[PDB]
């Protein structure tokens, strides 16, 4: 069963395929899951000849498979060569989902109501990630699946980490062609150990571009990027100044021109008030300052849908760094072989 | 305004389009507010035979946007390999500084795009040049954990 010229072999479980999408880690096919009788996305992955990949990828299996939750894409199925030596490929099944809120944006200005129900969803499933001492690191809309009926799944934990207070304190994002507007002032600081609070402030950052429908901080590079975030925030008190460690960090935001904070009112004059507050305690430039999940959720914005009995945790945390970075690509195969197992 | 149409034709990426507007006497150095050119929008899309024709055309390839950015960073930023020979080729300042000092070097550097950094380097990038905070493409090979960026590079 070939398509564009890959081989793509899923068994007699999967059927029909289709092609849908491709690049540096997955040919993406759409298939009939004949167990099932739903359509599902079938990733193709082929890592082994880049110790990047599999860092990557293993970590992925990992995370989604320990997750279980509704606003969390899952894996329901693997398939993968039955030895070592054969695999070449491993391949990911997952809900087919319609869209996501990178599209939906760009085709209409969300009411309201779509917005604070997406906002939920969005923090809902981050409470369930961030209780399980993991960082996304990477939410943005494009990583906000959607089905036709609003229901919301964060996935992509490809640039994920556990958070190890201490130790091998993370830690690149090096998947470096992809776009950074979502990403805390920190890490464009190349701040050291960052928390958290970074998943926090991407979240803000796609609450403001639904308020708008517009992104909020649309630099071109790292400095654009900077001068955008303090266009808006005003520069930084000495207090948040000196909260900063790395010196050249420091010393090259005291080299800037004062900056005055713009109100938020008057860039979103529109938009809810309570929305507003919230945004405020989300896109604050101190890590340590910004808002916490369960304290988003309890604010008054979402308070029509704030049910803490309802916004389950993971039951099992990851507890320290899956020691990756030294470990050589052969050794990567051999974990990504076992984690695999599960499924035959 | 032929002008007007020409910029959305090559930000589209019709060829024809940009052939026809062209053919009538669509201005190639034409701008909108932000300053794009339609040859910073094809460079910045991607479309090889569009950078080509404007260029052709008298396209002026230095063009500066608001934020300084030529055809070469775009194609640079982008990963647009043969965009970055065709922009060199026609003369394209390969140590063009945005307002923020950064080059071509430093934004292929920074995606990673090492194809594009070795034929910037062939073509006299400056591997030296400071952004004003103070980083070459060397820190960023360091700060983005890019060893095999920092396997050129040296």
């Amino acid at each position: 069963e070939m398509v564009r010229g890959q081989v793509f072999d899923v068994g007699p479980r999967y059927t029909n395929l289709s092609y849908i999408g491709e690049g540096a880690y997955g040919m993406v096919c759409s298939a009939y899951d004949n167990l099932n009788k739903v359509r599902v996305a079938i990733k193709k992955i082929s890592p082994f000849e880049h110790q990047t990949y599999c860092q990557r990828t293993l970590r992925e299996i990992k995370i989604l498979l320990r997750f279980r939750h509704e606003n969390i894409i899952g894996i329901n199925d693997i398939i993968r060569a039955p030895t070592i030596e054969q695999m070449k490929d491993v391949y990911i099944v997952q809900d087919l989902m319609e869209t996501d809120l990178y599209k939906l944006l760009k085709t209409q200005h969300l009411s309201n109501d779509h917005i604070c129900y997406f906002l939920y969803q969005i923090l809902r499933g981050l409470k369930y990630i961030h209780s399980a001492n993991v960082l996304h690191r990477d939410l943005k809309p494009s990583n906000l699946l959607l089905n036709t009926t609003c229901d919301l799944k964060i996935c992509d934990f490809g640039l994920a980490r556990v958070a190890d207070p201490d130790h091998d304190h993370t830690g690149f994002l090096t998947e470096y062609v992809a776009t950074r507007w979502y990403r805390a002032p920190e890490i464009m600081l190349n701040s050291k150990g960052y928390t958290k609070s970074i998943d926090i402030w991407s979240v803000g950052c796609i609450l403001a571009e639904m308020l708008s429908n517009r992104p909020i901080f649309p630099g071109k590079h790292y400095l654009d990027q900077l001068n955008h975030i303090l266009g808006i925030l005003g520069s930084p008190s000495q207090e948040d100044l000196n909260c900063i460690i790395n010196l050249k960090a420091r010393n090259y935001l005291l080299s800037l021109p004062h900056k005055n904070k713009v109100p938020w009112n008057r860039l979103f004059p529109n938009a809810d008030s309570k929305a507003l507050d919230l945004l405020d305690k989300m896109l604050t430039f101190n890590p340590h300052k910004r808002i916490e999940v369960e304290q988003a959720l309890a604010h008054p914005y979402l308070e029509q849908y704030y049910d803490p009995s309802d916004e389950p945790i993971a039951e099992a945390p990851f507890k320290f760094d899956m020691e990756l970075d030294d470990l050589p690509k052969e050794k990567l195969k051999e974990l990504i072989f076992e984690e695999t197992a599960r499924f035959q | 305004d032929l002008g007007k149409k020409l910029l959305e034709a090559a930000r589209a990426g019709q060829d024809d389009e940009v052939r026809i507007l062209m053919a009538n006497g669509a201005d190639v150095n034409a701008h909108d507010d932000q300053g794009s050119t339609p040859l910073h929008l094809a460079a910045w899309i991607g479309h090889p035979e569009i950078v080509e024709v404007l260029l052709k055309h008298g396209a002026d390839v230095n063009a500066r946007d608001t934020d300084g950015w030529t055809p070469l960073h775009l194609a640079a930023d982008n990963g647009h390999l043969e965009i970055v020979e065709v922009l060199l080729k026609y003369g394209a300042d390969v140590n063009a500084q945005d307002a923020y000092g950064l080059t071509p070097l430093h934004l292929a550097a920074d995606r990673g795009h090492l194809e594009i950094v070795e034929v910037l380097l062939k073509h006299g990038a400056d591997v030296n040049a400071q952004d004003k905070f103070g980083k070459t493409a060397f820190d960023i090979s360091i700060d983005n954990g890019n060893e095999d960026l920092a396997e050129i590079l040296q």
